RNA sequence: GGUGAACAGCCUCUGUGAUAGAACAAUGUAGAUAA
């Protein structure tokens, strides 16, 4: 009797691991895709060809985009 | 009379200089010869890989027997090392010339390093002597060729 | 509910975020997280900690040792090496001037 | 971020948990020595001396008592904390394959290091002076966080990440005033419905582990936390 | 009030010592001690 309820408790947080995978999959993906739209924003902004400037702001944008979806 | 090869136009060029750099002259000369005549993006990846101990710099003229790795198969030289400070000074000089080219309105994805040159800086007067160096470098766009019209008979 | 902590995430400069993916810490701040490197300087750090441990009452002493052992355990969990065993410190201090004395014999012979 | 899982009970651990040791090995690839021959010789001094030269950062150890009771010893190398576990219930990766209607054999999915998720670890109410305090859940979370390589939002392709490992604390049942974890492993199967759904195929093994203790060093040092025995000050 | 639960933070002045990362804190080895 006790055995076969476990499978629908097993399936129950089977689905929890799905939600965690779903969470990180789009949290990373929205971190890249919004940064690329922020990447072309610098090409239309006027940053003077300086790799340190278009990497720090490029990185700092990625920090915000991952933080916004998670919280 | 003879005419020397004229300079490529300054508005197609980009210059950068580094003077009195506290970095070894023998090492920087060997590092600059590795990337002479490369693409800009090719050089920035190579010099960053030297920083991360991934790809080695061959030693040809000021060559010391230090390491014999398989990474020298891509150069044909059996002596190799990892100049870290020489890569860092040359990276900041190449990034400076990339910013200069963008101020002058040049295509970022098509600069080549046609000129790199390492001289010697004055010695730092302390029995032990340091060997600093001067570095200058010039980037230009790749030479663009256009089509000729068909000649007209008249 | 859940909280869903995940694995380590880094971006380009060593800034690890968190388990909660809420805040962040700097890799430069992670460099003060690491301790001293010189073996002599490690000895005066443990000696000064012991000396400041002595000028203390018994009740506070246990809370010092309880949180310091768990700190060093947490410190070494991330990857920062915690050199806090005294007997290893003078062992490392013994072999360092062993290298100094060996090199002194060779270079005096060279002169 | 490498590791080495070892049957520390030599070869006398038995065939049941010898297969289990290969299961948690073949899960934890590629940062593990798949060709590791755990001989009936050797002891802790032999593995932790070599581990620095081989660049091994964590060690998961498997020991069986005289009572047949199985324990898992997770220790940060080379003098770090050891995380003593107790195996309550278990099932081999083969056993998951029999119950599954369509097992999925290993393809390219077992060469990429997986995704670690944590559930119900730390935070909920606890207490600074609880039975299982907040300053212990933090140590356990950084233990398994450091056990895997970092994921980078910029460079790591999402096509690469194809496995997920579930570890959840059982604070769901009120009779668990103690640290009990459930370890499962899943294969990320992406179906584009762009809308894409992720479905997880189970792989195993299925661990029900309970913290017995935590010690400062390699099977030595002062025990920081015991569930059963509380040492007086 | 002046680190003492801490997925924290560790400021400034001050003249005795130390190249740094990896190598378990190289690995360790032997002999002694009215402990």
């Amino acid at each position: 009797v006790t055995t076969e309820q476990i499978i629908e408790r097993e399936r129950k947080l089977r689905k929890i691991a799905q939600r965690g995978v779903v969470k990180l999959f789009n949290a990373v993906r929205a971190a890249q895709l919004k940064a690329l739209e922020a990447e072309k924003a610098a090409r239309r902004e006027g940053v003077i060809g300086s790799k340190q400037k278009e990497e720090k702001v490029t990185e700092m944008s990625r920090k915000g985009f991952l933080d916004l979806i998670a919280s | 009379v003879r005419y020397a090869a004229t300079e490529i136009a300054p508005t197609k060029s980009a210059r950068a200089r580094g003077s009195y750099l506290r970095v070894s002259f023998k090492n920087t000369r060997e590092t600059a010869q590795a990337i002479n005549g490369w693409k800009l993006q090719r050089a920035l990846t190579f010099l960053q890989n030297v920083i991360d101990k991934k790809e080695a710099v061959p030693m040809r003229r000021y060559a010391g027997s230090t390491g014999r790795t398989a990474q020298g198969k891509q150069w044909g030289v059996s002596r190799a090392r990892w100049p870290v400070k020489s890569a860092q000074f040359l990276i900041g000089l190449l990034k400076n010339a990339e910013a200069n080219a963008d101020a002058k309105g040049l295509d970022t994805g098509n600069l080549i390093i046609k000129h790199i040159q390492v001289n010697q800086a004055p010695k730092q007067r302390r029995p032990y002597m340091s060997n600093p160096c001067h570095i200058e470098l010039i980037l230009t766009e790749a030479e663009e060729t256009v089509q000729k019209s068909e000649a007209v008979v008249r | 509910e859940t909280h869903f902590a995940f694995g380590r995430v880094n971006f380009n400069d060593g800034t690890q975020l968190s388990h909660d993916l809420t805040y962040a810490k700097s890799a430069d701040s992670e460099k003060k997280k690491k301790g001293p490197s010189d073996p002599k300087s490690a000895l005066m750090q443990l000696e000064a900690k012991k000396k400041r441990l002595e000028a203390l009452p018994e009740e506070k002493r246990k809370e010092i040792e309880e949180k310091e052992q768990w700190l060093a355990a947490r410190r070494r969990a991330e990857g920062i090496k915690v050199h806090d065993d005294e007997s290893l410190l003078k062992k490392a201090l013994k072999r360092k001037e062993a290298r100094k004395k060996k090199s002194e014999r060779e270079w005096k012979e060279r002169i | 971020p490498k590791s080495m899982v070892i049957r520390i009970g030599a070869g006398e651990v038995g065939t049941s948990v010898s297969q289990l040791c290969t299961d948690v090995r073949k899960v934890m690839e590629p940062g593990t020595a798949s060709r590791l021959k755990e001989r009936k010789a050797n002891r802790l001094r032999d593995y932790v001396t070599m581990c620095g030269p081989l660049g091994v950062t964590h060690l998961l150890l498997f020991s069986r008592s005289t009572s047949g009771n199985v324990n898992l010893r997770l220790v940060v190398a080379p003098r770090g904390p050891t995380f003593h576990f107790r195996v309550e219930k278990y099932s081999l990766t083969k056993d998951v394959r029999r119950a599954q209607r369509h097992p999925k054999g290993g393809g390219k999915e077992y060469m990429t290091p997986p995704l670690l998720v944590m559930n119900n670890f730390t935070d909920p109410k606890s207490d600074a002076h609880s039975k299982v305090p907040r300053h212990l859940e933090s140590l356990t979370t950084t233990a398994f966080q450091s056990l895997f390589p970092p994921i980078n939002p910029q460079t790591t392709p999402l096509k690469s990440i194809r496995r997920v490992l579930l570890l959840n604390r059982e604070l769901s049942p009120e009779n668990d005033g103690k640290f009990v974890v459930n370890f499962r492993h899943y294969l990320i199967t992406t179906k584009p419905v762009e809308r894409r759904a992720v479905k997880l195929v189970e792989l195993g093994p299925r661990m029900r582990l309970r913290m017995t203790k935590v010690e400062e060093g390699l099977c030595s040092g002062k025990v920081l936390w015991h569930e059963y025995v509380s040492k007086s000050k």
